[PDB]
């Protein structure tokens, strides 16, 4: 009885908006202090021409700097909440306690 | 006399008068108090 | 004053600080920088304690249930809840629940970029309308009783979870009249020894 | 009653295993005359298992569905005669030698050449130093306070 | 200073200025002083206790026997009906002496910490030695002689031999102390610890 496309694109509205404004600074602060490196150095620096960054896709128009990866974040965090909340309703669990 | 004393003193004689004294102590407990599983 | 008379107080804890009787037996807050996280901490879980007691005794004290009877009426699927004799028309756990996240969230939030130490655990201006804090003496030693309440409103929480916890199905005001009715039998006694007669 | 397992008082197998060692003792009787000594010698064992079996009857033990008594670690208060009591007579004996012998070892340290008390053992020293371990809990207590238990290196 | 065993020396560190000093200490338990110090207290005030206990014990039976009074045996006190309940006496129990205990303990680990009351700061023990408080504790000013110390150590050694005779007497026969000596005295050749065995 619930409609899945509304409780999807709620939850995806809910993720994306506490990424953006409340959990934003915190994820950059930390992202800023955390990246990969072997022996001092970064794995490009070390010759792994694999594991450059992608500076191209990383950049965006926003006015804090959300971009596609923060956005596929977010928005797989959402989905993973709404179907929880689908297949959770839809059961008839009942944890007999009183 | 204190030589003999000095003798009885080293490590295997003392040892074996001790483990015989232990065993018949515990040899006339066992006889006195025998089959004994539990402590009353 | 000190916590213990007649034992010497910590290298760490001087006696400055609003409520310190240098009592730190473990010595957790040696580090200057975790003392001061401690420290706001501690008021932090004091004002929350504080909030608690009045909201555990009261709706108990009314007849409106127990501090542990009003949360079952979740874990029921048609579970609603009810304020005063009332029932709730949202007060339903998925309806609450993502209420309670999303305002916790945004209020914790925010608290964070407060980033003078001092103002993080005492904040003033909109959460000070009535100006208690402009005297300096009458603003510091209001902390101090702030904290001395705190602490005791602390210890009041530990002594509702652990009654709940020794007498199921009861309430503290049940247990203060229980206790008043016959004190000389209603006690601590025959649950640190549970009628249990060793002889 | 604990763990499914019944006392020995009720069991039927542990009468069974009584009734059955007294015949195989009694089937060597025959060969005997009833006057003899090896006729009076059975007898006492026959005796003996008698008042074991009576004992382990009396003593409250739990009986498994073999008639063999089965003890009962894990604290309970009416079996603290099978491992409590008796592991506290073991350490207080253990302690009691160890402290002796930690006491011998000290005072012999300080010698010219203290290996020769090691093998040819000073008796008047530790006959002196034997009765120090009736109050071993409390040396033992005592020199961890102030510190003279563990060599701090 | 006497001698416990005539003939034995007295242990160096057992020098005679100290109230029931006789020279026994055969294994060695006080030979540190941090030990000897923390020994002294603890001697005082389990005799201060068995003393105490053994009076409990004992008079109460006596006037029992001469029909002046009737309370159960020592024994059995336990079991009979209060108006608080045996719980609840323990609980009111620990909390006091957890309190009185540790306010004594500060005293040991140094001498002058807690003369001072909390609740009315006006008043303070005078200084003393350790074990013996004196002021409030010696309402009557009778004075701590020496040989005041050596008769209350003597008593209280006593004591705690009688309190253990009394555990075991009960353990071995079920009776009471003052039936047992009354046992004993009616036919004392008969009457020993060797007909109880
Ligand atoms: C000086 C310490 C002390 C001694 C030597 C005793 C002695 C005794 N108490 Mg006892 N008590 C003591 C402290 C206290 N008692 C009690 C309250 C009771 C009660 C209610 C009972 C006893 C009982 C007993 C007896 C059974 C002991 C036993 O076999 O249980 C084994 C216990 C352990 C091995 C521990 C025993 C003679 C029992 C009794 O009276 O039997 C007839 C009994 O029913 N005591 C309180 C609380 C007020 C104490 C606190 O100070
Ligand atoms: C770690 C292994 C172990 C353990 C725990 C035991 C334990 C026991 N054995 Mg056993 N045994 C063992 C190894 C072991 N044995 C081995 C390897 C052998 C082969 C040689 C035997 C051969 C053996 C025989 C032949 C017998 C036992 C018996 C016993 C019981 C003796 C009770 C007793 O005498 O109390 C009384 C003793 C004391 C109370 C000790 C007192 C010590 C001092 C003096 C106390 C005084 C100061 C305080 C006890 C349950 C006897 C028994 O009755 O079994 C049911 C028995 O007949 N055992
Ligand atoms: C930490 C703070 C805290 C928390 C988490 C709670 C939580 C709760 N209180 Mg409560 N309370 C508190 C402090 C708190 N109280 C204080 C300080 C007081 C004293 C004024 C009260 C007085 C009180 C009463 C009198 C009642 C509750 C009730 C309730 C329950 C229903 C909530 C509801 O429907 O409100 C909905 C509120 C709103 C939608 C507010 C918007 C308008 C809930 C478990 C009720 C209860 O126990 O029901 C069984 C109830 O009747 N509270
Ligand atoms: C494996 C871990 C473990 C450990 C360390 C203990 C330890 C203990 N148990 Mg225990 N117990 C265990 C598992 C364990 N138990 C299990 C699995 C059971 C289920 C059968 C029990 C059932 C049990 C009972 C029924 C009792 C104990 C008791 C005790 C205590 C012994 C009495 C004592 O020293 O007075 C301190 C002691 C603290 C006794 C007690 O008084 O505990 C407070 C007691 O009566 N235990
Ligand atoms: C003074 C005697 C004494 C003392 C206090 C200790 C104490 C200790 N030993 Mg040890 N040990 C001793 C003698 C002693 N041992 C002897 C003689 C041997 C050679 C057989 C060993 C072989 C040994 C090994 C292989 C290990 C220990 C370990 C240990 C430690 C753990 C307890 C243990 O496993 O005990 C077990 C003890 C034994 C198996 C040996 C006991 C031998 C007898 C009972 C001692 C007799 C002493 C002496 C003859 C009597 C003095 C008389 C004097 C008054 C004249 C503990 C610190 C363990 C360890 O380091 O872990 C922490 C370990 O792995 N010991
Ligand atoms: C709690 C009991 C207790 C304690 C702490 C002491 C403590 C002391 N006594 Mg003492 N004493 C006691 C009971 C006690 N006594 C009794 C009952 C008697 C009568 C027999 C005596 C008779 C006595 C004499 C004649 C002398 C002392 C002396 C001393 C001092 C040095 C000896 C020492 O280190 O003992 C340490 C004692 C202990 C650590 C207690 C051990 C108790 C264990 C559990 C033994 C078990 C007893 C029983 C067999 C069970 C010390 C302050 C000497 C001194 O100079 O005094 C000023 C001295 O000359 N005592
Ligand atoms: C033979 C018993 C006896 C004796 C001679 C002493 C002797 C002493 N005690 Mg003492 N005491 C005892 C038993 C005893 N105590 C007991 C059992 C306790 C525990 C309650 C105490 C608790 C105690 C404290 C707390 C203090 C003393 C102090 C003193 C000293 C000065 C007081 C005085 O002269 O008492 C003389 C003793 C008597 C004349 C004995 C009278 C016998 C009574 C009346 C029996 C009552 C009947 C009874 C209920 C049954 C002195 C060294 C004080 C001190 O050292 O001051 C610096 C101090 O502060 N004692
Ligand atoms: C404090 C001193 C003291 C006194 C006066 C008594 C007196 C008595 N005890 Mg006794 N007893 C005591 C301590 C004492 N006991 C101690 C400490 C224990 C524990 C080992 C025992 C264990 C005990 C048992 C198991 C039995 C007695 C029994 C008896 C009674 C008759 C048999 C007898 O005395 O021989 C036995 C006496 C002893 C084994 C005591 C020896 C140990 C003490 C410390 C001797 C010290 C002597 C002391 C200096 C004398 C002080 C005299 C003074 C009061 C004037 C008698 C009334 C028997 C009884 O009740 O039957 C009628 C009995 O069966 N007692
Ligand atoms: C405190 C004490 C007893 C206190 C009793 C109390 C409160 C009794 C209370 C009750 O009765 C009443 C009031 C009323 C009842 O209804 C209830 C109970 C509760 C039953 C006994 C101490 C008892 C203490 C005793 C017996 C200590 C004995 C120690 C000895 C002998 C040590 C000797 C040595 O240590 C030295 C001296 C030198 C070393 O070198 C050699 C050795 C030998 C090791
Ligand atoms: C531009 C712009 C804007 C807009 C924006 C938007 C609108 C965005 C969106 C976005 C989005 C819309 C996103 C989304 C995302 C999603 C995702 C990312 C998903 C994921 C999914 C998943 C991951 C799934 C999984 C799964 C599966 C597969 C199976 C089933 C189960 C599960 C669930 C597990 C605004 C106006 C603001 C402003 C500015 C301009
Ligand atoms: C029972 C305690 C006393 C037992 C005494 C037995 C002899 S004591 C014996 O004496 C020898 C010198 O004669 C010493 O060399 C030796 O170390 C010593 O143990």
């Amino acid at each position: 009885e619930l409609n899945p496309s509304l409780v999807i694109s709620l939850s995806t509205g809910v993720s994306l908006f506490l990424g953006r404004f409340v959990f934003f600074n915190f994820q950059r602060e930390n992202v800023g202090k955390q990246v990969p490196s072997q022996n001092g150095i970064s794995h490009f620096e070390a010759g792994d021409e694999r594991a450059k960054e992608y500076v191209s896709l990383l950049k965006s128009n926003d006015p804090v700097g959300f971009n596609i990866v923060d956005v596929l974040a977010w928005g797989s965090i959402g989905h993973i909440v709404a179907y929880y909340i689908l297949a959770t309703s839809s059961n008839g669990y009942d944890p007999n306690f009183f | 006399m204190r030589d003999l004393k000095t003798y009885l003193s080293v490590a295997p004689v003392l040892s074996t008068l001790w483990f015989g004294a232990l065993a018949g102590l515990l040899i006339e407990i066992n006889r006195f108090f025998p089959d004994a599983l539990t402590f009353p | 004053a000190e916590w213990f008379p007649g034992q010497p107080r910590p290298d760490h804890l001087d006696g400055s600080a609003p409520a310190d009787f240098g009592f730190d037996p473990l010595g957790l807050g040696v580090e200057p920088e975790l003392l001061e996280r401690y420290k706001e901490s501690e008021v932090y879980h004091c004002r929350w304690a504080m909030l608690a007691v009045p909201g555990i005794l009261v709706p108990e004290a009314l007849g409106l249930g127990n501090w542990v009877k009003a949360q079952e009426w979740a874990a029921i699927p048609g579970g609603q809840a009810t304020y005063l004799g009332n029932p709730v028309p949202w007060g339903t756990l998925p309806t609450i629940l993502v209420i309670e996240f999303l305002a916790i969230a945004f209020v914790e939030h925010q608290r964070t970029l407060e980033k003078d130490i001092e103002k993080k655990k005492y904040p003033g201006g909109a959460f000070d309308p009535l100006g208690f804090s402009k005297d300096p003496k009458k603003f510091e030693e209001y902390k101090v009783k702030e904290i001395k309440n705190g602490r005791l409103a602390m210890l009041a929480f530990v002594g509702f979870c652990v009654q709940q916890s020794a007498r199921p199905g009861t309430g503290p005001v049940e247990n203060l009249l229980s206790h008043l009715a016959d004190p000389w039998h209603n006690n601590i006694g025959d649950i640190i020894i549970p009628r249990n007669i060793s002889p | 009653d604990i763990s499914g397992l019944t006392p020995c008082k009720d069991s039927k197998q542990f009468a069974k295993r009584e009734k059955q060692q007294i015949k195989k003792l009694e089937s060597s009787l025959k060969l005997y005359a009833p006057e003899s000594a090896p006729a009076l010698a059975l007898n006492a064992q026959i005796e003996k298992t008698k008042r074991r079996f009576d004992n382990y009857g009396k003593y409250g033990l739990l009986c498994g569905s073999d008639g063999l008594p089965h003890l009962i670690v894990n604290g309970d208060q009416r079996h603290w005669g099978e491992f409590i009591t008796p592991g506290i007579l073991f350490l207080y004996i253990a302690g009691w030698i160890g402290w002796v012998g930690r006491s011998y070892l000290i005072a012999i340290s300080g010698e010219k050449k203290p290996a020769m008390k090691e093998i040819i053992i000073d008796v008047p020293l530790a006959s002196r130093i034997i009765f120090r371990g009736f109050i071993w809990p409390v040396a033992a207590y005592r020199e961890f306070l102030n510190g003279d238990l563990i060599a701090k290196d | 200073k006497g001698e416990w065993l005539p003939g034995l020396p007295s242990p160096a560190y057992l020098d005679g200025s100290l109230p029931g000093d006789n020279g026994f200490d055969p294994l060695g338990l006080a030979e540190d002083p941090e030990n000897l110090k923390w020994y002294i207290q603890a001697e005082l005030v389990n005799s201060r206790w068995a003393m105490l206990g053994v009076a409990g014990m004992l008079l109460p039976e006596v006037f029992t026997y001469l029909g002046i009074i009737n309370v159960p045996k020592w024994y059995d006190a336990g079991k009979s009906e209060y108006f608080a309940s045996s719980s609840t006496l323990f609980v009111i129990e620990f909390i006091l002496f957890h309190y009185v205990e540790i306010r004594r303990w500060q005293d040991i680990k140094n001498p002058g910490c807690v003369n001072q009351d909390p609740i009315f700061k006006n008043y303070s023990l005078p200084p003393h030695e350790c074990g013996y408080p004196g002021s409030v504790f010696n309402p009557l000013n009778f004075e701590p002689t020496l040989e005041a110390k050596e008769k209350e150590l003597a008593n209280g050694r006593l004591a705690m031999l009688a309190f253990l005779g009394f555990i075991v007497q009960h353990n071995v026969t079920g009776k009471g102390p003052f039936d047992n000596l009354v046992q004993h005295v009616a036919d004392p050749w008969h009457n020993t610890i060797i007909n109880t065995i």
